[PDB]
């Protein structure tokens, strides 16, 4: 979850 | 009315009937499908509630073969036949476990 | 404007900026305006922008002391509401400088303070708010979040199971503990105080916390699984609220609960910071949401309230049950569950998501389902919510013909069978009956549970 | 009720007390209910009384541990809304 | 002077001689006469001082037949032959127990 | 009156309102006035009403600044005293606004401050006070009450048993603990400090609390039953009183005791609030009651003092023993026991209850019996007081020929045999001897106890 | 006794020591016992001695753990009551070790705890208590005393003048201050809250303290004389009591008042220590005294309560007015005034003084007279009380036909004229009318005051 | 006890 | 007052 | 105001 | 100063 | 000790 779908990605 | 019999539990899936090889295999396959890294933990039964069980070797980072995971479970069981043994799946994106369940209950 | 001219002026001249491009730091709001015939869209949008930010009904000289161009909120886009010609979406940008850092209170007060009272609009609905990452970082957020909570409770691979003790009111502390003890020993991860349970003559809070903690520890020893009970610390005053939270920590209670709307945002935010400082999980109940969130033409959509809760702080949030909701509202519900749990939610109008919402590193919150749900709902609940959820079966546990322990076991077996079937790749909602029926062959508790309530 | 019978029950059976006289200590609430066609007034009033106080969507055994007759909120009077036939006033004592 | 012999006790009526079937029956009958709901609790002997014993099924709300209560006591005893077993009577007006006494002492 | 006219005026003109109907909010007082021949009843009643509330011996202009009709106390009914023609009952209504909320001190001071000193009356006896529910809700009341106390101590089905350590004074702390240990291990639920035991050169309080707590814990382990000792926190100053209470909480003492009349209402009320905040049971001793309550013509009836204690706060109240009292005073005693324990006490002149007293949800208080009572009194004590009582046998325990442990066991057996016989439907007072004799056949301790003291 | 023999024993065998000579350290008590026919004097005296100290109704073995000969209280002398053959005086000695040092509570509780409830006596009256110097030195005593108070207030050469604001209840804070302002500016040294004035809905305490302090300061500036108002700090709890006392100190109030019986000894003693630590004068009201002190056959004589107040602590004590009292009770009143103010009071049975009372250096207390007194009482008041007294004229000031300022001036002129005449060697009581009439020729206020009330 | 004999009952 | 009439005197 | 129109009046 | 030269301007 | 040899004795 959390970092998987960040704005950067 | 039936009386509910109190017994110790083992978290996720422990309220279901004990898993055969097929059911265990499906869970590991699902974990790999999610991109999670399977790992094995084991601990003495009395220490089951500790935050830090013993880690068997290292998490199988990038492992794609469920059979390798199952072989590791057997190898851990042989080394520590009285310990409970828990399969975990590390989710590095959430830095959490995607799944965890006890495969062997110990003693 | 450079000179002071007194008198009433139109809001459009200043607060309607169709050519404005929102900055990344801007807070954005989407209001669904149902205006009274005769009023112009742009003027309605500008009026909402002005009154929510820096505007006044009449020109004041003090505006010239500051730079209204920098500070003012501005309506920047008008859009039609699909299938509803009486209403339009107004998009308003608010400079981040308008808000106290780390204050959901302040942002909420500014957006909903007085625009909802306009005689110009028949209805005003705040649909969505884009909280920029810069603002998000100033907020405490969930004290722990999904991953830390799973590590603390050593729970993995499935949704958690909960139960609200029933009847909501009337039980003594010792009887309350008995009910808690029976539910927990039967296989529920959690039990909870009802939202109405605070400190009543029939059951004072300190007595309740003592008996419940005794029940929790006894069940934990007898099951070998970690257990908790959400002790309600909602109280008349902050001093009382903190006193109860401290006692829960002192006796070793892992989790507490609070009503964030009725208790209030100020109390909730302080409690969330306290919870982080003391390592106590925080379950949030959403009492009063229906007063504010039900009416599609007037009020605040729950998705906004969801974002505020995540910023204010809670490890669990009650989200209702999608099983009752229709497909039109199902996608909306899935929308705020993503908002509750995900790191980055892209804009998706079909799901009611009007803005990209970036949470960065802010942890996700457990979605909590409850209501009149029972074993038969399990397949759909597991499908819709997934693992990072808490399914609470109050009546579905204490209403089992064989008592709490059997009811808990029935729910636990149903949950585990649904999870195992999902992991095996079966379509659990399509095959729900077959899955439950198969599991019932090994569980008399589940079998009679399936007979008690209908499919 | 003296015995535990599980299952869903109608709110009217318990929370609609047309003959109740409110005590001086009671908190009283007046709700203007605009109900969906098909739902009975008394049931709507009772449902508001039950959910605002001690009621549950399904029968729970824990009710028998206490005296629901004392604690429960009760709808005690239904009145028409003058000039609005879609709505009615429900008076509930707590 | 006689020396007083210290031993573990079991609260109400434990200082009297152990109750035969008649004495136990009279207490249950009295409880029903008061309108109280009989119930049964049981616990491991070492946990006797815990606030929350195991509850056998549910309290027998509205039970008027003492024989049904006595049969339940036997059924609880059969299920948990080493546990102490306690008869309780719930008073819903006071939300307290009207009476409680240990029928079997355990182990 | 609208204009100011100086000079002395008759109280009747203003304070005698025979046609007044008391409001529900009014505090009502019943005084038995034994007036000096020559003084008129109405004037005596009015004079009591005026001086207890707003009246002055001479007309003051400041009365015109306010509305005396609203504020004034008023005598509203005169009644004869049955069988006593020298005295009459005066009923006075006091508006609730006259009193500090939550202050038994203020209400008590106003009613008993200076009317008792009138030269017009030979005697003044405050018989009863109707505390309205509105006032009752402002008072803290018992910190726990009967039901919470039973749940905390896990004691059900019988009266509790207590013992005051004897001699009242003179024992060292370690010897005091030895006596406490022996009583508790033998079957008493509680032991207590004597009312005179505070902190003396022979036994400093901190040493006493330490040894007593050690004794209590040892006995609890050896019996498997919860035990307590009422540690006396009555102290010279509030600071000292709270210090001792805090130490009792720190060492795990479940219960403390206070003398509410001699220690004073202000100290007691603060202690009762402290007890609720800290989960400590509060036993109240009534030293000095006989100074104030014995004389039937002058003073305050104990029933009034009982109501004040319940409002001020205590979990137990010493009530004396009805066994000594005559039948005329037995019904009066049963009257205040109902006032102590019941929720609603209807008016009953035969029992001395002049007003309906509604306590609402305010918890009841344990009635405590003590004095020169021994095993033979047990049947009558169980009959009169019932389960929600504490029977304290100081001399009846430490005066047993075989020591405290045997004496405690003798009392415990006698109590249980009486309770069992009562539950079986026997008339325990009529069959008391037979019940005790039957029990003694299995208890050598009870047998010799019955030989030590007479039937 | 050296061996343990269980059973009931006569009190005389141990507690009647006719040949005992009291030590200097002993506390001595004189009880007037009115026994029921059939009971022996010595046994009645011994029973009072035993139950007030170390005795029990039955023999307890624990007596042998200690030395009862050292600790026990002992009746040592029986005397007839002059003119009353139904009653006798019992003199009991208590070893100082029986009492907590510095605790009027403990000593009071021990002496009056339960002896007053004996069925053996028809009545029990505690007449006098000899507090030894060794005990006196352990008590805080008056925070300031007469001489320090006169130095602090810079008042010399006359009794002080006070007024209680009337009506007792009903005035708003601002109107209360107006009445205080008018009284003080007219020549009264002090004004006071009524005993019933605490914190009421019509006048909250903080508002009262603010307006009263403003009134006090304004009057002080306008008269050039120090002024004070006794702010009532009597409160529901010690925390509340101290809060009010601290606010009075913070705003510069020189004096506060407390009700020591109704508020309670524990609260009063703590307040007296606080007053000494903070330099605040303490006025003590004696509400409830008449409940306890009026009945000559049952209760506690006020002289005992006077000694307790001086030990507990107060700078002023309300003493009533001797003008009403008959000559038989006049000498008794003069007796306790000496006890209140003098350093050494020798034994004098004609004045009710049963023991020599040595106060050592403990400061004296202002005697306070009040009631329905007016200008005409001034000569007798000045004669009886002398300079170290406070004369309080509530109705006699606010009941003046020309208002508070004139009423205060009338009382002040009357007081000064009486003092001047006394210093000139005139017999002020014999020549009272002539003195007052002469003064009235120069004071219209006094002249009409003398017309308002009768001689 | 307690709720059995309330004013309402 | 005070010291004038002490026990010693 | 205040006391003029009380429930009692 | 301050607001004159902001990123937005 | 203590009480055995007091001034009173």
């Amino acid at each position: 979850p959390r970092l998987d779908l960040i704005e950067q990605a | 009315m039936q009386d509910y019999k109190q017994s110790l539990k083992y978290e996720t899936f422990s309220y279901l009937p004990p898993m055969n090889a097929e059911r265990i295999r499906a869970q590991i396959k699902y974990a790999i499908a999610q991109g999670w890294s399977p790992g094995i933990e084991h601990v003495e039964v009395k220490n089951s509630m500790n935050q830090y069980w013993y880690m068997w070797k290292l998490p199988f980072f990038g492992e794609q073969n469920v059979d390798n995971v199952l072989a590791e479970i057997e190898a851990c069981r042989s080394a520590y036949p009285t310990h409970q043994v828990k399969l975990v799946a590390y989710d590095n994106y959430a830095q959490s476990l995607g799944l965890a369940f006890v495969v062997y209950r110990g003693n | 404007v450079k000179k002071y001219s007194a008198g009433v002026k139109e809001y459009r001249q200043t607060y309607w900026m169709p050519e404005y491009t929102p900055l990344d730091s801007d807070i954005l709001a989407c209001f669904k305006i149902t205006p009274q015939p005769g009023v112009d869209r742009e003027e309605a949008a500008a009026a909402v922008a002005a009154e929510s930010s820096t505007g006044t009904w009449t020109t004041v000289w003090t505006d010239l002391l500051t730079d209204m161009d920098y500070y003012k909120g501005r309506a920047y886009r008008i859009e039609d509401v699909p299938g509803d010609d009486a209403a339009f979406y107004a998009f308003i940008a608010y400079p981040i400088d308008l808000f106290e850092e780390g204050s959901v209170v302040n942002v909420f007060t500014s957006l909903v303070g007085n625009v909802f009272g306009f005689k110009a609009v028949r209805g005003l609905r705040l649909e969505d708010v884009r909280f920029p990452l810069a603002y998000v970082k100033t907020c405490g957020g969930p004290p722990h979040g999904i991953q830390v909570e799973r590590d603390k409770m050593n729970k993995y691979g499935r949704p958690l199971l909960g139960c609200t003790i029933k009847p909501k009111l009337g039980l003594s502390a010792k009887n309350y503990g008995r009910a808690v003890y029976e539910c927990l020993r039967g296989g529920l991860d959690f039990t909870k105080d009802d939202e109405n349970i605070n400190s009543q003559p029939f059951m004072r809070w300190r007595d309740r916390f003592l008996f419940v903690q005794d029940a929790t520890e006894t069940a934990e020893a007898q099951t070998g699984e970690r257990k908790g009970h959400y002790l309600n610390v909602t109280a008349p005053t902050p001093e009382e609220m903190y006193k109860r939270a401290e006692f829960a920590k002192e006796i070793g209670a892992p989790i507490i609960m609070h009503d964030y709307i009725t208790g209030g945002f100020t109390a909730n935010t302080g409690l969330a910071k306290w919870c982080q400082d003391n390592g106590v999980l925080l379950h949030i109940h959403r009492a009063m949401h229906a007063v504010i969130d039900r009416n599609p033409n007037h009020g605040i959509h729950f998705r906004v309230l969801t974002k505020i809760l995540r910023l204010s702080g809670g490890d669990h949030l009650h989200t209702g049950t999608v099983v009752g909701k229709l497909e039109g509202d199902r996608a909306s519900t899935l929308g705020w569950i993503d908002l509750l749990r995900e790191s980055f939610i892209p804009e998706d109008r079909s799901r009611g998501i009007f803005f990209d919402q970036d949470w960065g590193s802010m942890p996700g919150v457990f979605a909590v389902a409850s209501g009149g749900i029972h074993v038969w709902h399990m397949p759909a609940l597991v499908n819709i919510f997934g693992d990072d959820s808490v399914l609470q079966f109050g009546g579905g546990t204490l209403g089992h013909p064989w008592g709490n322990a059997a009811g808990a076991a029935a729910n636990r077996v149903a949950l585990e069978a649904c999870v195992e079937a999902r992991n095996q790749g079966r379509d659990i909602e399509k095959e729900g009956k077959e899955i439950l029926t198969a599991a019932a062959q090994h569980s008399p508790e589940l079998k009679i549970a399936m007979e008690t309530w209908k499919e």
